[PDB]
C-alpha cells in the first residue's frame, strides 16, 4: 500500500503530468510494463510503492518534488527503487589516462595537508599566505593597542 | 561550607578503578619503542 | 552531539556457506494456517 | 612448498618484518583476521 | 460521528463537486443509497464516516485529497471502506494461459537469485558486467595509483 | 547523500533562478567545476551537500534561506562551506575597518597565526613563499658546499 501522506501529493502530480501530454502515457507504461490506458497505470500507482517512484522518475518535471517526499515515508524502496532506475554514465575515452598524469600532483598536496592538518585548515592556511600584506599589519597594530 | 557526597565518589571511583590499570604510563613507552622499531627499517645516520 | 558515522561504515568478515540456499528468505511473512472446522 | 606464503603472514600476525619481538609487547590478533589475508595469497575457490 | 480535521476539507470539497454538476448528485443518492436532495446527503456526510468514504470514491476528480486525509484520521473505517468499495478487475482472456509459459523462465532466475544473494544484488550484478570494459580499467588505475 | 529535507528547498531555488537567468552558468563552472550543461549541474547538487552550498551561496535572491537550511540539516558542511567561500575585503582608507566587515578575515589569521607560531613567524613564512625559487636552490648550494 502506498502511504496517504505521499498518495495525496502523488496521484494529482501524476495526473496532472498525463494531461500534460500523451506522450508520456505511452513511456511509462513501457517502462512500468503496465497497461497503455491512463487509467491502469494510475491504479498501479496507488498499489505498489516501488512502481510509483519509477514513474516518477519518467517525468521529473513537475513530479520530483512528491517524489522525495514519497522517499521520506519510504526508506525501504530507497534501495531497491535506486537499483531498477539506473544508467550507464557516459564515460569520456580521455578520462582514464587525463586522470593518470595528476598521480605525481596529488600525492604533493597530501604531503602538505598530512604536515597542516586536516584539508580544511590547508584550504586556509593557503589563503593567509595569499592574503595582501597590510592585514599583517593590522593585525600587529591591534595588539599594539592591548588588544588580543 | 563545601559538603561531600559519598557515593557518587564511589561511581566515580568505581569507574576509575579498571581505567587507572589499562592506562598507566609505563605501558605506553612500550608502545612507542615498539613503534620506532617497526618503523625505521633503515640506518640511523640518515633521516637527519 | 556523538559522531558514531565512522564506526559506522564496515564490513563483516565474508565467508561461503557449504550447501548454496534459502536466501530470499531474509524477509517474508506467511500469514496464519486455518485449523479445520469442527463437528 | 612455498618459502614466502609462511613469512608474509607471520610479518601479519607478529606485525615484526625484520625483528625480534619481546615477551609482553605481544598484541592479539582475531582469527578471522589472518584469514582474510590467506585469501589474496594463496587463492582458492574452496573456502573450505 | 465525523473528526473536524477531516470535515473541515471534506464538506466544501463535496458541496464543490456538487455545485461543479447535478449528475453526480443522483449517483451518490443511488450508491450510499440517501435521498436525491442535495442537503440530504451532506447531512449524512457528517453523521457517518463509512459514507462520507463511499461519497469521496464517486467524486475522485477534486475529492481524492480529503479522502486520504479522511483516511489518516480514521484507520477504523479503512478494513469496512475498502470492502464496500469494490469492483471486479477485467481479466483478459489470454492471461492466464499465456503465464503459464514463464513457467521456465521464472524458475530460471530463482535459480540465479539464490546463488548471488537478495534479487537487489542480481540486479546490480548484472548491471556490473553490462557495464562498460573502460571502467575495468579505470577502476584499475586508481588502484595502481594506491587509491582504495 | 543530500538530505531529502533539504532537497526540496535547494532544488526549486537553484532551478527557478537558472531558468530566471542564463548567467548563472558562470558561477556554478568557476569553483565547484561542474559541466558545463545545466542538467549536469543539478546532479552535482543531489550528490554532494559542499557542492549544493557553493551552489546556495552563489545565487542569493531567493537562496539564503534555503542556505541556512542545508547547513542546519546536514551540520558537517558548516565547516567546509563557511571556509570555501571566502572573499577578501580589500582596504579601508579610514582607521576604523574594525570587525564590521573584516571580522572574518582577522579570525581567519589567527588560526593560521596560532599554527606556525607568534605572529611575526608567519609573515615570516609568508615571505619565505614568495621568495623566488632561485633562493631555495642558492641555500641549499651553499649547504652543498658545506656551509650551514
Amino acid at each position: 500500500m502506498l502511504l496517504p501522506v505521499v498518495a495525496r501529493a502523488a496521484v494529482p502530480a501524476i495526473e496532472s503530468a498525463i494531461a500534460a501530454t500523451p506522450g508520456l502515457v505511452s513511456r511509462i507504461a513501457a517502462a512500468i510494463g503496465s497497461k497503455v490506458s491512463p487509467s491502469a497505470i494510475l491504479a498501479a500507482v496507488k498499489s505498489n510503492p516501488v512502481v510509483a517512484g519509477l514513474t516518477l522518475a519518467q517525468i521529473g518535471s513537475t513530479g520530483y518534488d512528491a517524489y522525495q517526499q514519497l522517499l521520506e515515508n519510504h526508506p525501504e524502496v530507497a534501495e531497491m527503487l535506486k537499483d531498477l532506475s539506473f544508467k550507464a554514465d557516459e564515460i569520456q575515452p580521455d578520462f582514464i589516462g587525463n586522470l593518470g598524469q595528476y598521480r605525481e600532483e596529488l600525492e604533493l598536496v597530501e604531503d602538505a595537508a598530512r604536515f597542516v592538518g586536516g584539508m580544511s585548515n590547508l584550504i586556509r592556511l593557503r589563503q593567509a599566505l595569499e592574503l595582501d600584506i597590510k592585514y599583517y599589519g593590522l593585525k600587529m597594530q591591534l595588539n599594539d593597542m592591548g588588544y588580543r | 561550607f563545601l559538603d561531600v557526597e559519598p557515593g557518587i565518589s564511589d561511581r566515580m571511583s568505581a569507574t576509575l578503578a579498571p581505567i587507572g590499570n589499562t592506562f598507566a604510563v609505563s605501558a605506553f613507552v612500550k608502545n612507542r619503542t615498539a613503534v620506532y622499531e617497526a618503523v625505521s627499517q633503515r640506518g640511523t645516520v640518515n633521516s637527519n | 552531539p556523538t559522531s558514531m558515522k565512522a564506526l559506522d561504515h564496515t564490513s563483516i568478515a565474508s565467508v561461503a556457506p557449504l550447501e548454496r540456499g534459502s536466501v530470499d528468505t531474509d524477509d517474508r511473512n506467511s500469514a496464519p494456517r486455518r485449523g479445520a472446522n469442527f463437528s | 612448498c612455498n618459502p614466502e606464503i609462511w613469512r608474509k603472514l607471520t610479518a601479519y600476525i607478529t606485525g615484526s618484518s625484520n625483528r625480534a619481538i619481546k615477551a609482553d609487547a605481544v598484541g592479539k590478533v582475531p582469527p578471522t583476521a589472518i584469514l582474510e589475508q590467506l585469501r589474496t595469497l594463496a587463492p582458492s575457490e574452496h573456502e573450505l
